[PDB]
RNA sequence: UGCCCACCCGGUCAUAGUGAGCGGGUAACACCCGGACUCGUUUCGAACCCGGAAGUUAAGCCGCUCACGUCAGAGGGGCCGUGGGAUCCGAGAGGGCCCGCAGCCUCUCUGAGCUGGGAUGG
RNA sequence: UGGGGCGGCACUCCCGCGAAAAGAUAACACGGGAGCCCAAAGGUCGGCUCAGGCGGUACAGAACGCCGCCGUAGAGCGCAAG
RNA sequence: AGGCAGCUCGCGGGGUAGAGUGACAGAUCGGGGGCUCCAGGCGCCUGGGGCUUCCGGUCUAACUCCGAACCCACGAG
């Protein structure tokens, strides 16, 4: 079946720590997501400054994490029941593309403790992908791959009921 | 200052504000009068006969002119509208030095004669260019040719006029 | 006003280039061949390019490959009654007819 | 396209295929190119010169006829048969009559001890001279030790990398251990020809 | 055979583009398999690098259709110059006329990839 | 120096315009700059692609970050212009 | 023993006259559609404010997507 390979998978969830200034917090931030994610964070440098929100250019100002696949879908395993009933609809773009945060990070069902590190937020952004996207990523021959084959936003409602038995 | 100081060329055109600072207010503001979108038949125009320019000042006032003969006439939201066709982008610059400078001993004459900005023109590059004109229905174009022909009494060239 | 006699003086378009062919350097084909002594050349300066720019009082004219040094070609051009040497390299030079 | 002002890049830009800087540097210099392109199946290897309706190829050689004319048995897109193509492209270019020339690259990340300095070594070793950078490939890649070294680890998934190719499952019997073995036997068959 | 059909290496640098739809692949080309060693990801085998290679025409690639962008041909319309000369007209501005040349915009219709060097496929 | 003085520097060099599709070409013509700054704002190599706009995510905000789409330069390239 | 104050042919250079402004940079007049906010009147209507789109027009020494006549280089005649 050529529809074998025009499915739709998961793919690099995103893992982003909004904080938005530098300092004395980013450490704890870096550490706190670290045992939440298994794998070392990055922090994000600051974009064009704005002298307003204490943002400036190459100022650490953020921390990311990126999980693959086989530690990309078991991560989402352990959010979702925090989150289940948080999803809607109307976060899922037209390009499978859908992102959900939480006011405070504690809702996770983790083996998380109050320390005296204190208590965050989180963002949390999905990616859903339809296999050959590489041509787009890759070195040689770059291109972009028309509408078509792109992921629609209802078949990634589908893979999200599906593969995770979420709400809506 | 005459009308008869600035009708020919003198030099090329003058227009880049940017470059050019100060430019008095023209006396023009409003452009288009009557029920534009307004149904009308007759469609006399205006044109203009030699070359030239045309000093905004004057436009103004053929502006004015116009505007009441026909609001005394029918109305001013009646069948009919008058559109200026022109804009005064054409500036005019005067020596006007020899005014306050040309008597206290200071540097008078030729001296630094380079013009100043004081007034602003409607240029004229074509040979039957149109200036204004107006649309009216079938009833009225006999109000309409001296509308148009009062009007080109104030301006400073010759004009024609036609029937469409 | 005396104008300033600087080395790209008045070139407002003299050193524009028409859009369809911007960016660096395309014609590669033209640089490849090579010329030899009595050769006749047409220059026609590249704007983009900086290296070995000849001066705007000799474009646009009919040049002369008299010899080679570098990676670059001199150039014999007669202008009034005179003679003159330019020494260029080659990417701002088309053969002739 | 969406205007008078839009300009286009080249066709090659456009398919991205070559870096033109590179190859603009080459035809300032008049730099006879030596070209190792690879694909996802093969190995690809040019001597080519520049001319007026398009670029001119001295000599060329491909990976097929490893398999056809010597008797390549293992892969064809790895270190072992880069490094025996590169070494017939410069036998049919001491042949063809040129000395030297200069490695063109473009898109291959210069990475020490990658298939593409694994294929300039063996045009090297035909007796091409091209003076190189000395941070090349490493000697065992090569023969593919690594890859036998590598291989011998069968005992562990159950089967032998060398799942069997297109036709080796009852024709090509693939001998991952055995095969710097291989190399030589091919290797002397193309030093005399 | 063959030659064109793609490919690698190109020239032309948009008439060759972009976007959408459809068609073609058991070779070629990719997608795609996996990373122990090479190398490598200011996280990740994503990408790159290496080892590969089941599946597969859905991407891309390729061809075709339609749109727009774009080169021309013709038609319609828009707009209008300049050299050469006169005790030519006009006070001037300006204009005609004899001698030589034109082009400019905008709508309609009609075409719209060419080509050198080598290993696959027919 | 459109008498001289007062005025100003058109007295040193640079951008455009003047200036009329070769060059050169006046004005006390017009619109402007310089008497620096940078050990990195320099050389090379490597990597990424801007301004801007759209959709979704806590604090989150038009504009701090994050995930996607478009973006032929509309950014940026030290100092004026080209 | 060639030389070149002219012309012709061939072969090149050009952004000026002009023309265009949805091709940049600016200048500038109006209408239509939609979105948004305010004021008034009886959810609606009117007026005003901001945004978008479409349609139309008016200029550029320091605007040029184009562009002559024309002038110039060289070879041959």
């Amino acid at each position: 079946k050529e529809n074998v390979m025009r499915r739709v998978v998961l793919d690099k969830v995103t893992v982003n720590i909004g904080v938005g200034e530098s300092g004395e917090r980013l450490q704890k931030a870096y550490q706190l997501v670290q045992e939440l994610t298994g794998v070392k964070p990055v922090y994000t440098k600051g974009r064009k400054s704005i002298r307003e929100f204490g943002v400036r250019k190459g100022a650490p100002i953020g921390v990311k994490a990126t999980l693959r696949r086989q530690a990309a879908v078991e991560f989402l395993k352990k959010v979702l029941p925090a989150v289940n009933f948080r999803l809607k609809q109307s976060s899922f773009d037209n390009y499978g593309n859908v992102s959900f945060g939480i006011a405070e990070h504690v809702l996770i069902p983790g083996t998380r403790y109050d320390p005296e590190i204190g208590i965050f937020g989180m963002d949390v952004a999905i990616t859903l992908v339809r296999p050959g996207y590489r041509t787009m990523k890759r070195k040689r021959k770059k291109a972009s791959i028309p509408r078509r084959h792109r992921v629609t936003k209802e078949e990634a409602i589908n893979f999200m009921k599906e593969n995770f038995n979420v709400t809506i | 200052r005459p009308g008869r100081c600035y009708r020919k060329f003198s030099g090329p055109a003058y227009t880049r504000r940017e470059y050019i600072p100060g430019i008095p207010m023209p006396k023009i503001t409003k452009f288009v009068m009557g029920n534009v979108n307004g149904d009308y038949d007759y469609e006399l125009r205006l044109i203009t006969t030699e070359k030239g320019q045309i000093r905004h000042n004057a436009l103004e006032a053929a502006r004015v002119i116009a505007l009441k003969y026909l609001s005394k006439k029918l109305a001013s939201e009646q069948n009919f509208a008058l559109v200026v066709t022109k804009y005064p982008h054409h500036v005019i610059r005067e020596n006007k030095m020899m005014a306050f400078a040309g008597a206290d001993r200071l540097q008078d004459g030729m001296r630094l004669s380079f013009g100043k900005p004081i007034g602003t023109a409607a240029r004229l590059e074509k040979l039957g260019e149109l200036v204004m004109y107006v649309r009216v229905k079938k009833e009225h174009l006999e109000a309409a040719k001296e509308a148009l022909k009062i009007a080109s009494s104030k301006l400073p060239i010759r004009t024609k006029i036609e029937i469409s | 006003v005396a104008r300033s006699k600087g080395y790209r003086s008045k070139t407002r378009k003299l050193l524009e280039k028409k859009v369809r062919e911007k960016g660096a350097i395309p014609k590669l084909s033209l640089l490849m061949h090579d010329y030899s002594q009595g050769e006749y050349v047409v220059v026609k300066i590249n704007p983009s390019i900086h290296k070995g720019m000849p001066h705007r009082r000799y474009h646009g004219k009919v040049g002369l490959v008299v010899g080679k040094r570098g990676k670059a070609y001199e150039v014999k051009v007669n202008i009034g009654d005179k003679e003159r040497v330019l020494i260029v390299r080659p990417e701002h030079l088309i053969p002739f007819n | 396209t969406q205007g008078p002002n839009y300009r286009i890049k080249f066709r090659r830009r456009r398919e991205g295929k070559t870096d033109y800087y590179t190859r603009y540097t080459y035809v300032i210099n008049n730099a006879i190119r030596f070209v190792p392109r690879l694909t996802n199946k093969y190995v690809i290897v040019s001597v080519s010169k520049f001319d007026q309706k398009g670029d001119i190829m001295i000599a060329y050689a491909h990976s097929i006829e490893l398999v056809k004319k010597y008797g390549w048995k293992g892969d064809t897109n790895n270190t072992p048969a880069a490094y025996l193509t590169g070494y017939l492209a410069g036998l049919r270019a001491v042949k063809s009559g040129v000395k030297a020339a200069v490695s063109d690259i473009g898109l291959f990340v210069p990475v020490k001890g990658g298939r593409i300095f694994a294929v300039i070594k063996g045009a090297i070793d035909a007796g091409l001279k091209v003076p190189v950078g000395d941070l090349g490939k490493l000697k065992d890649r090569v023969n593919g030790s690594h890859i036998s070294a590598y291989a011998q680890k069968l005992k562990n998934e159950n089967q032998e990398l060398y799942n069997k190719l297109f036709s080796s499952y009852i024709q090509r019997g693939l001998d991952p251990v055995l095969l710097p073995q291989h190399f030589e036997e091919v290797l002397n068959k193309i030093k005399e020809n």
